[PDB]
């Protein structure tokens, strides 16, 4: 539970982080798409976890971690489903993204704006 | 400046005393007259709303 | 952390392990991974943090309402009744809100942990929502953005008078 | 506004143009080209115009049935699929002036190559505006065609704008 | 008539290529921007977004929740309905007819 | 088969019938038209070009357009009003009688 | 000071207001601790339950 | 209220007794710290409102419009100071008193108990407004804008002081907490009829409805930027305001009056949307564009539904931001090139590449990208109008693609395609401009993290 529920949020905490990077706390603009490729291809490996744990025992789990708002009957919590098609689907889309991020690398390396392409890509 | 602010107060007080004592003479009749014709200003009974029936209009 | 009864849960059953494979099993070893490099330091941290708060306890605590007369119980524009009446009515409102939200929360629980088997094994929850949504729709639907305990009443005595005249003609 | 000359001319380009479309092997495309050209060279000679006008309308009357509904497009001309697509990345040189004193700094050989650009731009001005005032007729131009400097020192007149503008890529 | 040219339009960057755009006197034009990032950004957004975030009970959404929870366990402890039709005690009522 | 142009698809000027004769009054209404073209070019780029000049170009053409354009009304209204107060006639009639599903609506 | 004195102004002003307010509120004290909902008994070094 | 009243009062003296160069700077700084003051009017309880006195009020509806009311008095002074800096000393300090007396009279109507003294100060914004445009605009054509904006608004100003007063003969009261006890139910009648028709169509014409719009073009452009900034933030949500507080007493007969205003808002909304996309004056453009979310507001308001009141709220609180950050986008544009026709000046993202950014932001706030409140406000009016009628997602879904499509073409005529080659004076933005358009939008999107705020008394 504890390790299927913290490393499938892991999974997409760690992709905003090279977002939160731009507000400038710890940027090395010298490779940020290597940094963006970088996260994407950790990203991967740590969702290949609770994906694992679905394809032995079939557990799904869905998260409901923060009460964002409720409108009188309707609570509205910000809320993540880890069931089948997710935790295939997850770990699929990131290999795919892991290998257009460096072809990117080498296609798109003479764009100057090189580093916002691959921030709108994330 | 202080006699223009002096002139005001000091007409403005006067006026403000004629304005109270008006209303309090309206209402000294007012008062009287309800009470020289209690005929036309009847305690009336009072229900509660348990007891009194309003239509319900839906708002669908 | 809270009651058991307001949000239960049935007793949980975990079959034990039964390897037919001498292949080991990587999901142990990451297991204990976590256990050593997350769960300890993190407890570590957390037992830190319990003992400051040990050191300072103080209380805060669930305010209490005095039940005062209702809208029925007021005379006709006798504001001061009513206002006491109609914040009393609206703290109600707002009770009744999460109570259906409870229940819907309970409904919903039972939906993803039951699985496969959530149309049968929800019935309880399921007639339970029904009820209470049946009751919610009873009170405060259909009274409008301008909503209040008089409008409250006038719809209940509505109903009240459609479920008289039902049973007279029976 | 064209001629007879350069609409019949016209023509054969976009003609061939299109025939290559639909060949698209180049040992095809070169047999069905040298047909089309002895098409042309069959009515090359003829002198009554009004036949000759007649040629050319029954031609592209031809080429409006025959035409390719997705000719082949050079990359960057206008249509095709590179066409503008470093406009976002020319920048007018007049930028440079709002460019802050510590970045300026960065360059001191640019901008001190760049301040004696804008020194002849400025000393040539006048006279430039004179040329064209004495080679203007009364009523103004009548074409949209510009003269070369006559002097020695003199600059062709309106010449900033088409030496100084951005490099096709300019980044 | 007798009137005066429209004036050309003049570029602070020009005399102060440090404008922040406020004022053309350096020093007044720095004061300003530092009010309005201060005041703006330190104190309103930051505090201002702090202080919204720990508002106590904001509405009583909060304790309308806890109020819940206790009234759900009482009533399904003594085999109560969670919540009934009618908001008012028919008792109370003395309906028309 | 002959081109039949449209609104939204003119005709080529390689098969107009007025391309192909061009007379000594059609040429001399063109030079015209070029003989306005190049003047109006002359005066923009003295300016355009003019080292001194910084601002915007003012276009009496641009602003001849803006004034010009800056300077079916209850048929809609009506089918819209019948529209809904059919549909909302209908509606409340059915929940009168009970026939209309509301069994969760609770949301309003 | 010459220099800032006009800085004190409306902090001056925020002050006379607040403390205005609360002077409103003591023309308001009708039903102080009579309200059926809130009505209770003193506690014993309490004057008033607000003020 | 009088913690707000006085020191806003005290902007005044605090604006004519600073030194000639500091008169910016000295009232920008204190109105800030108005604002920050402000958020104390938080305090709201669940089932009553925050009653101070006889006089004044404050309940989840008026609130989140006090703290955009004085919110936006700095935004205004850092907008005005540039085209006002060749202005002499006194006419700026007068300038500047107009705001202040405008924030005064705004911040007393959002909080009147009474309805006659809302009436009063309702009104009364009018003079300071009327003043700002005719004698700050720039072109001829204010004059006219300020008799439109006038006598509009008194056309159907009057008839509401006739209903007010013959309410509170009728009722005893004008006290809105009386109101909500004593009020009693509006039966069929002709005369029930012009009586709810003389309570409605003074906010109909602020806000304003489909049909009776005409004037709010023509004000904004010919409004200074500070005059545009209220007027579409806080004055047109006067007549929002307005009409929330108003209905209460209308009922049943809102019933079958509403027919013939949501017809219009209705289809008006699909109008000016569509109408967006042909406007070439770029303040006529963002100005329709508050027409079409306006109509939204007036069916949420007129099909009294929790859902569709917590949407208006909503809706009125984004849109202010939303609009007013368009506006000075719109006026930073022409600062610069003394235009504002949107095709002058094209490709501006190659020129200016953070404040494309800011259109880029406006521009998706614009069309309700969720999860901003933008979307959560039209959202719950869409979900609401559904209940009412089926249909109306027909017209719902539509204006959505229409926003979409002209939100984008003002993105992509102003700031993509190829630059204007004459014009030459694009210089770099200003920190102030850059602190203002960041001074509306970050407000806004922090907004999303807690919505319940301005979500209203419904919530
Ligand atoms: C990928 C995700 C990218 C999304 C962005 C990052 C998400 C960060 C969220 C997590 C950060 C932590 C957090 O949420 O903070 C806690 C909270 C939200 O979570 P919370 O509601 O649970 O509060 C947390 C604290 N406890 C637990 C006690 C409740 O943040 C806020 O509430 C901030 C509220 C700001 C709103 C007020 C703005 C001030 C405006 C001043 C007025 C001037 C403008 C005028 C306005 C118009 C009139 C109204
Ligand atoms: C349909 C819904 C869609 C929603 C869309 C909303 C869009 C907004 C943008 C999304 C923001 C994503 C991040 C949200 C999670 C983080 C915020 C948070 O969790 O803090 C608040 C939380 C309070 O918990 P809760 O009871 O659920 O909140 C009720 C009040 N709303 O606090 C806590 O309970 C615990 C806080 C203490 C954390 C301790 C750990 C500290 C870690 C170091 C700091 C990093
Ligand atoms: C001139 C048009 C006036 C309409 C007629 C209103 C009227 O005179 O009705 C009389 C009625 C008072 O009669 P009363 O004896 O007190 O009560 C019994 C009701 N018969 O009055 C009433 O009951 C209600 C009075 C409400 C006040 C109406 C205000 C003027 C209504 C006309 C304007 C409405 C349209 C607004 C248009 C704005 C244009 C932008
Ligand atoms: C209760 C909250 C109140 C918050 C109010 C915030 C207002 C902030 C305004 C700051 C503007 C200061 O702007 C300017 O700075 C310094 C202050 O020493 C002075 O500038 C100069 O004044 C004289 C000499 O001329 C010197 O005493 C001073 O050292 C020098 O810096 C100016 O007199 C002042 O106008
Ligand atoms: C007796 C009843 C009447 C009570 C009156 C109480 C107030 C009396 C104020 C008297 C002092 C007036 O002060 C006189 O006017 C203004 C502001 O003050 C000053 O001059 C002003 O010039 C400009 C504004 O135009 C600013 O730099 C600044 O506001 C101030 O220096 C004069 O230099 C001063 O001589
Ligand atoms: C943009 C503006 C939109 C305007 C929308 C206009 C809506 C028009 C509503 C029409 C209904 C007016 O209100 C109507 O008035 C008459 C007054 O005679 C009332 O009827 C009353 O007079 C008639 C006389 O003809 C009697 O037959 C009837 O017994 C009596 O009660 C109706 O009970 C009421 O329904």
């Amino acid at each position: 539970m504890n390790m299927f529920s913290s490393l499938s949020l892991v999974t997409l905490l760690l992709l905003t982080m090279p977002i939160m990077m731009m507000s400038f706390n710890t940027y090395k603009p010298s490779n940020y798409p290597l940094y963006v490729k970088t996260a994407i291809s950790y990203a991967f490996i740590t969702s290949m976890i609770p994906t694992m744990m679905f394809i032995h025992s079939g557990q799904e789990l869905i998260i409901s971690n923060w009460h964002w708002l409720t409108i009188q009957t309707l609570k509205l919590s910000l809320s993540f489903k880890m069931d089948y098609f997710s935790m295939m689907f997850i770990p699929v889309a990131l290999f795919v993204t892991w290998s257009i991020m460096e072809f990117s690398m080498w296609y798109m390396y003479s764009d100057p704006n090189i580093n916002k392409f691959f921030k709108y890509l994330l | 400046q202080l006699l223009y602010i002096t002139s005001f107060v000091f007409v403005g007080y006067y006026l403000l005393k004629r304005q109270d004592y008006m209303y309090a003479v309206r209402d000294h009749d007012m008062f009287s007259y309800i009470k020289s014709h209690p005929e036309d200003f009847p305690e009336k009974d009072k229900k509660t709303y348990g007891e009194v029936f309003e239509e319900f209009h839906p708002v669908r | 952390s809270w009651d058991k009864d307001v949000y239960p849960e049935p007793p949980r059953r975990t079959p034990a392990p039964s390897p037919q494979t001498s292949l080991p099993n990587p999901i142990t070893y990451l297991t204990k991974a976590f256990d050593l490099l997350v769960d300890r330091p993190v407890t570590l941290v957390r037992e830190f943090i319990e003992r400051q708060h040990a050191k300072n306890k103080y209380y805060y605590y669930h305010r209490e309402f005095r039940r005062v007369p209702d809208i029925t119980e007021c005379q006709e524009k006798d504001v001061l009744c009513m206002f006491e009446a109609e914040m009393q009515w609206r703290r109600d409102y707002k009770v009744d809100q999460e109570i259906v939200n409870i229940i819907q929360e309970r409904l919903k629980a039972c939906q993803q942990r039951e699985g496969e088997s959530h149309r049968q094994n929800c019935a309880k929850e399921l007639e339970q929502f029904t009820q209470v949504v049946k009751a919610y729709q009873d009170r405060y639907h259909d009274l409008g953005a301008h909503y209040s305990a008089r409008k409250c009443l006038a719809k209940q005595k509505q109903r009240m008078l459609a479920e008289r005249k039902a049973a007279k003609e029976a | 506004y064209l001629t007879h000359q350069q609409k019949v001319l016209r023509l054969y380009k976009r003609a061939l143009r299109h025939l290559e479309s639909w060949c698209i092997h180049r040992d095809k495309y070169r047999y069905f080209a040298c047909l089309l050209r002895a098409r042309f060279d069959e009515h090359k000679n003829e002198k009554d115009m009004v036949k000759a006008t007649q040629l050319l309308r029954e031609a592209e009357e031809e080429f409006w049935h025959g035409q390719h509904p997705q000719p082949y497009i050079f990359p960057e001309s206008p249509g095709g699929t590179s066409y503008e697509r470093y406009e976002c990345y020319k920048v007018p040189e007049w930028c440079l002036d709002d460019w802050h004193p510590s970045e300026k700094a960065m360059y001191p050989d640019y901008f001190a190559k760049r301040e004696q650009w804008k020194k002849l731009r400025r000393e040539s001005w006048e006279r430039e505006v004179k040329q064209l005032q004495e080679e203007t007729p009364v009523g103004g131009p009548r074409t949209e065609a510009l003269p070369p400097a006559r002097k020695q020192g003199d600059l062709p007149p309106l010449w900033w704008h088409i030496v100084t503008r951005p490099r096709e890529r300019p980044m | 008539w007798q009137e005066d040219p429209e004036p050309e339009d003049e570029n602070l960057y020009e005399k102060n290529p440090d404008s922040h755009g406020y004022d053309k006197d350096p020093a007044v034009d720095i004061w300003n921007m530092r009010v309005v990032f201060f005041f703006g950004f330190s104190i309103v957004l930051v505090l201002g977004s702090t202080f919204v975030a720990y508002l106590p009970d904001y509405r009583m959404q909060e304790w309308a929740r806890r109020e819940a929870e206790r009234l759900v366990k009482y009533r399904e402890a003594h085999g109560l309905p969670i919540m009934e039709s009618n908001c008012f005690d028919p008792s109370k009522i003395q309906l028309p007819e | 088969p002959k081109y039949e142009a449209s609104r939204l698809s003119s005709l080529p000027t390689t098969l107009d019938p007025a391309e192909y004769d061009i007379s000594s009054e059609t040429r001399k209404a063109q030079a015209e038209r070029l003989a306005i073209r190049s003047r109006l070019k002359r005066e923009y780029q003295l300016q355009y070009y003019d080292p001194s000049r910084r601002g915007v170009i003012e276009d009496p053409a641009l602003v001849r357009w803006t004034y010009a354009r800056s300077a079916f009304g209850i048929g809609p209204l009506v089918f819209w009003y019948y529209v809904f107060k059919t549909d909302r006639d209908r509606k409340e009639k059915l929940i009168q009688e009970g026939k209309l599903d509301r069994t969760f609506n609770i949301s309003y | 000071v010459r220099d800032h004195w006009v800085h004190v102004l409306v902090p001056m002003g925020f002050v006379f207001g607040y403390y205005l307010d609360r002077k409103n509120d003591e023309k308001l004290t009708a039903f102080r601790n009579k309200s059926l909902l809130y009505k209770r008994e003193l506690k014993p070094n309490e004057e008033v339950t607000w003020k | 209220m009088l913690k707000y009243i006085i020191p806003t009062i005290m902007l005044m003296p605090l604006t004519w007794l600073s030194k000639n160069n500091m008169i910016w700077v000295n009232s920008t700084a204190h109105s800030l710290l108005i604002s920050f003051t402000s958020l104390l009017l938080m305090n709201q309880f669940g089932d009553n409102s925050l009653n101070f006195s006889l006089l004044f009020f404050s309940d989840s509806l008026s609130t989140p419009l006090l703290i955009l009311t004085m919110w936006l008095l700095p935004l205004m002074l850092m907008a005005s100071q540039h085209h006002l800096s060749k202005e002499n000393l006194t006419r700026k300090k007068l300038f500047i008193t107009m705001l202040i007396s405008l924030q005064l009279f705004l911040i007393m109507t959002f909080t009147a108990m009474e309805l006659i003294l809302f009436y009063i100060l309702f009104e009364a914004t009018l003079v300071p407004t009327l003043i700002i445009i005719t004698r700050w605009g720039n072109q001829t054509e204010r004059l006219n804008a300020g008799l439109y904006f006038l006598f509009y608004t008194l056309a159907g100003s009057l008839p509401l002081l006739v209903a007010l007063i013959y309410i509170q003969n009728t009722v005893g009261s004008l006290n809105f907490l009386m109101l909500q006890y004593w009020v009693q139910p509006v039966h069929n009648s002709w005369s029930n009829v012009f009586m709810w028709l003389a309570c409605m169509m003074a906010f109909m014409v602020k806000m304003p409805l489909y049909g009776l719009h005409l004037w709010l073009p023509k004000a904004h452009v010919e409004a200074p930027i500070a005059g545009s900034m209220v007027l579409a933030a806080v004055l047109l949500k006067l007549g929002g305001y307005g009409m929330l507080r108003i209905t209460l007493i209308l009922n049943p007969m809102t019933d079958f009056m509403a027919y013939p205003f949501i017809m219009l808002s209705l289809w008006g909304m699909i109008m000016t949307s569509s109408i967006c996309l042909r406007q070439t004056d770029l303040k006529s453009l963002i100005a329709y564009s508050s027409v079409s979310h306006m109509a939204l507001v007036i069916v949420a308001i007129l099909i009294q539904t929790p859902w569709s009141y917590m949407g208006a709220t909503a809706l009125m609180i984004a849109h202010g931001l939303t609009s007013s950050m368009l506006f000075c986008l719109a006026n930073s544009n022409y600062e610069r090139i003394h235009s504002r026709t949107m095709i002058l000046a094209r490709g501006l993202q190659t020129l200016l590449p953070l404040m494309a950014t800011w259109w880029l932001l406006a521009s998706l706030t614009n069309l309700a990208l969720p999860p901003t409140i933008n979307l959560i406000g039209e959202l719950f009016v869409v979900m609401s109008t559904f209940s009412w009628s089926n249909i109306t997602i027909i017209l719902m879904g539509v204006n959505m693609v229409i926003t979409a499509l002209y939100s984008l073409y003002m993105l992509i005529m102003t700031q993509r395609g190829k630059y204007t080659y004459h014009i030459n004076n694009i210089s770099p933005s200003f920190t102030r401009e850059n602190a203002l358009m960041s001074l509306h939008i970050l407000p806004l999107l922090l907004l999303t993290l807690n919505p319940k705020i301005i979500l209203g008394p419904l919530y």
